[PDB]
C-alpha cells in the first residue's frame, strides 16, 4: 500500500538518499530532476526508471554543507506545485481571453 | 542560477492560436522541456476517460467475429464526462450505478420489400446492413437517468461503421463502459496526438536579391520567407517562421546555405492537443495540469506520514 | 477486412471516414484530395484510409 | 521495438483456426459401432457446457479442460464424454455435421472449427 | 426446442435427432452445418 522508499547509503548517511518512488516513470521523476537541481544545496540529481517491466523509479538526492536530502525533495515537490498552478492559472486565464475574442469580433 | 519563482511567473505565458472544437495550439514561453513533456506525457496516457471493457454476447450471427467484434466496440469513445465515474474496485462483474455504464447493440438485418426492382444497390436492398454507432442505446440503471439528460450519454461520433450484415443476421449483445487511465490500454487516451515543437528562427546572415531570393523562397515551407520588391530587386525577408516544417532544405543549395542560420528558439514550445471528442480540448489541457499536482500532493501526504516529528 | 476505428500510429478516430471517401472518389476528387478534404493531415493517418483493402463486401458474397 | 499503444488498437491482430475432423469409429471402437453422439440425462459433467446433441455451442470459448464433446452407446445407453485438451484457449466458431458419400450415415462424423485469437506477443517474428 | 442444422445448400433448419440418418430433408445434400441460438458468452474488449 506504501508507495515511497527512502534508502539510506550507510545507514549514518542522511545526505544521500536513493527516493524509490511507487507507480511512477518518467513524467514527475524528470520533472523533479529538474526542479531539485535547480537548488544551489543539491550536488548531485538524478534518476532512473528501475526496469520497464516494473513502474517504479529512483531518485538520487544528495547535497552539501549539511542538508538531510528529504528538504531538497519536499521543495522539489512544492516548487513543482508552485510551477503547474501558475500554468494553470496563466492557462485558464488565456482561453478565456481568446473565447471572449472569438465572440466579440463579428458577432 | 537557483529557481527564482518570480523570475519564471514575469517571462511565462501561454499564446493560444487556435480552438475549435476537437482541437488545440497554444505557445508556452519559459517552461523547459522537464515539464511541457510532463504535460505531454500526462495527455498521451494519465488523464482518464471512460471506454468499454466487457461485452456480453447474444447471438453474433455476423461474419465479424466475436472477439474482434468486442475489440471493435473497446476502441469506441464515449462521450461520458469520466470525472463523475470512479475506479472499479477489482473483481466486480456487475458494477454499481458509480462504476458502469451500459449500452445495447441490438440490431437484426432484414430483406427491403418494396421498391427492390432490378437493383443491385444494397440500400435498396436491405434494411440495417451497415451497423453503425448510432445503434447503440444508452440503457441507464440505477438512477443514471437523472444525473445525466436526455442525450448526453452517448457515443460521441456516431458513424463510426461497426459490422456490416446481411439478412439473418443479427447483432443482439450487451456492453459495460468503464474508467481507466490512457495507460493501460491505448482505448482510454483522450487525445489522438498530443505534442510539441520548438519554434524555428531563421536568420539572414546576408542581404540576398535577385534569383538567388527566389532560389531561397522555394527551400523553406511556403509562407515562411517572402520576396519583396525594393526599388527593381526583389530581396527577401523571413515572415512567420513559426511556418516552417524544419527540413533542411536550405543546407543542400551551396551557396545560400551560408546565409541563413535555421536554428530552433529555446524554451518556446508550440503545442496542438486534439481530442477525439470525450472532453473539449482546453478542459483535457486542464485536467492534465492538474495530475501533475496530484502525483505532487500524493507523495507530500507520504512524507507527511513518514516523519512525524 | 473492415476499416478500423483508431489509425494504428496515432489513435484518430478514422472509421468514420470510409464512405465519405468512397463518396468524394466517386464525385471524381483525387486521392491526395480525398484523403486532403477530410482532415486527414499526418501521413500516418493517410496511409491507413489510402491503402485500405476494403475486404467484406467480398467476404459477404459468401452469404446464407 | 513495436509501439505499444499500436499493438493495442489493432496492428496486426490475427487468429487461426484450429479445425478437427472427429469421428467416432476411425477412433473410438469397443463393440457394435453404434456410437452417436448425445448426452444421457442426469449427467452433471455436461450441465450449460455442452448442447442436448452432445456437441459444444457455437460460440462458447473453450479452456483448458472444458468438456469437448460427448458420444452416446445406443445399445447400453452408457454416454462418454471427451474433454478439451489443448493448451490455449479457443472460441467454437462453427461446427459442420458430415454424413457419408451415401447420404445413410448415421449422426457419427462432425469437424469443429475453432477460433483461436493469436495476437502480437514478445516472440513474434515479422 | 430440438437443436436446428442447416443444410448447406438450401439452406433448410432441419432438426437431427441422434438416431436417424443425418441427411437434408429437401434435397439430400450430406454436409449440415448448425444453428447459433441465445446464450451468454463474455468477451473483453481489450
Ligand atoms: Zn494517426
Ligand atoms: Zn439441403
Amino acid at each position: 500500500k506504501t508507495a515511497l522508499e527512502m534508502v539510506q547509503a550507510a545507514g549514518t548517511d542522511r545526505h544521500c538518499v536513493t527516493f524509490v518512488l511507487h507507480e511512477e516513470d518518467h513524467t514527475l521523476g524528470n520533472s523533479l530532476r529538474y526542479m531539485i537541481m535547480k537548488n544551489p544545496e543539491v550536488e548531485f540529481c538524478g534518476y532512473t526508471t528501475t526496469h520497464p517491466s516494473e513502474s517504479k523509479i529512483n531518485l538520487r538526492i544528495q547535497t552539501r554543507g549539511t542538508l538531510p536530502a528529504v528538504e531538497p525533495f519536499q521543495r522539489g515537490l512544492n516548487e513543482l506545485m508552485n510551477v503547474c498552478q501558475h500554468v494553470l492559472d496563466k492557462f485558464e486565464a488565456s482561453i478565456k481571453d481568446y473565447k471572449d475574442q472569438k465572440a466579440s469580433r463579428n458577432e | 542560477d537557483a529557481w527564482d519563482q518570480d523570475r519564471f511567473e514575469k517571462n511565462f505565458r501561454v499564446d493560444v492560436v487556435h480552438m475549435d472544437e476537437n482541437s488545440l495550439e497554444f505557445d508556452m514561453v519559459g517552461i523547459d522541456a522537464a515539464i511541457a513533456n510532463a504535460f505531454r506525457r500526462i495527455l498521451l496516457a494519465e488523464v482518464p476517460t471512460m471506454a468499454v471493457e466487457k461485452v456480453l454476447v447474444y447471438n453474433n450471427t455476423s461474419i465479424v467475429q466475436d472477439e474482434i467484434l468486442a475489440h471493435r466496440l473497446g476502441l469506441i469513445p464515449i462521450h461520458a464526462d469520466p470525472r463523475l465515474f470512479e475506479y472499479r474496485n477489482q473483481g466486480d462483474e456487475e458494477g454499481t450505478e458509480i462504476d458502469t455504464l451500459q449500452f445495447r447493440l441490438q440490431v437484426r438485418c432484414t430483406r427491403n420489400p418494396h421498391a427492390a426492382k432490378d437493383s443491385s444497390d444494397p440500400n435498396e436492398l436491405y434494411v440495417n446492413h451497415k451497423v453503425y454507432t448510432r445503434h447503440m442505446t444508452w440503457i441507464p440503471l440505477g438512477n443514471q437517468a437523472d444525473l445525466f439528460p436526455e442525450g448526453t450519454i452517448r457515443p460521441v461520433h456516431d458513424d463510426i461503421l461497426i459490422a456490416q450484415l446481411r439478412p439473418g443476421q443479427e447483432i443482439d449483445l450487451l456492453m459495460h463502459c468503464v474508467k481507466g487511465i490512457g495507460k493501460d490500454h491505448a482505448k482510454f487516451s483522450p487525445v489522438a496526438t498530443a505534442s510539441y515543437r520548438l519554434l524555428p528562427d531563421i536568420t539572414l546572415l546576408e542581404p540576398v536579391e535577385g534569383e538567388a531570393a527566389e532560389e531561397l523562397s522555394r527551400c523553406f515551407s511556403p509562407g515562411v520567407i517572402e520576396v519583396q520588391e525594393v526599388q527593381g530587386k526583389k530581396v527577401a525577408r523571413v515572415a512567420n517562421p513559426r511556418l516552417d516544417t524544419f527540413s533542411r532544405e536550405i543546407f543542400r543549395n551551396e551557396k545560400l546555405k551560408k546565409v541563413v542560420r535555421l536554428a530552433r528558439v529555446r524554451d518556446h514550445y508550440i503545442f496542438s492537443v486534439e481530442s477525439t471528442g470525450v472532453l473539449p480540448p482546453d478542459v483535457l489541457v486542464s485536467e492534465a495540469i492538474k495530475v501533475l499536482m496530484g502525483k505532487c500532493r500524493r507523495f507530500l501526504d507520504e512524507l507527511d506520514a513518514v516523519q512525524m516529528d | 477486412m473492415i476499416i478500423p476505428v483508431r489509425c494504428f500510429t496515432c489513435g484518430k478516430i478514422v472509421g468514420n471516414k470510409w464512405e465519405a471517401y468512397l463518396g468524394l472518389l466517386q464525385a471524381e476528387y483525387t486521392e491526395g484530395d480525398a484523403l486532403d478534404a477530410l482532415g486527414l493531415k499526418r501521413y500516418c493517418c493517410r496511409r491507413m484510409l489510402l491503402a485500405h483493402v476494403d475486404l467484406i463486401e467480398k467476404l459477404l458474397n459468401y452469404a446464407p | 521495438i513495436v509501439n505499444k499503444a499500436s499493438w493495442e488498437r489493432g496492428f496486426a491482430h490475427g487468429s487461426v483456426y484450429k479445425s478437427e475432423f472427429i469421428d467416432l469409429s476411425e477412433k473410438i471402437k469397443q463393440g457394435d459401432s453404434s456410437l452417436v453422439f448425445g448426452i444421457k440425462p442426469g449427467d452433471p459433467r455436461v450441465l450449460q457446457k455442452l448442447d442436448d446433441d452432445g456437441l459444444p455451442f457455437i460460440g462458447a470459448k473453450l479452456q483448458y479442460g472444458d468438456p469437448y464433446y460427448s458420444y452416446l452407446n445406443l445399445n447400453t445407453g452408457e454416454s462418454f464424454v471427451m474433454y478439451y485438451k489443448s493448451k490455449e484457449n479457443c472460441v467454437v466458431d462453427n461446427i459442420k455435421v458430415c454424413s457419408n458419400d451415401t447420404g445413410s450415415g448415421k449422426f457419427k462424423c462432425v469437424c469443429i472449427t475453432m477460433r483461436v485469437p493469436r495476437n502480437p506477443t514478445i516472440g513474434d517474428k515479422f | 426446442q430440438p437443436m436446428i442444422y442447416i443444410c448447406g445448400e438450401c439452406h433448410t433448419e432441419n432438426e437431427i435427432k441422434s438416431r436417424d440418418p443425418i441427411r437434408c430433408r429437401e434435397c439430400g445434400y450430406r454436409i449440415m452445418y448448425k444453428k447459433r441460438t441465445k446464450r451468454l458468452v463474455v468477451f473483453d474488449a481489450r
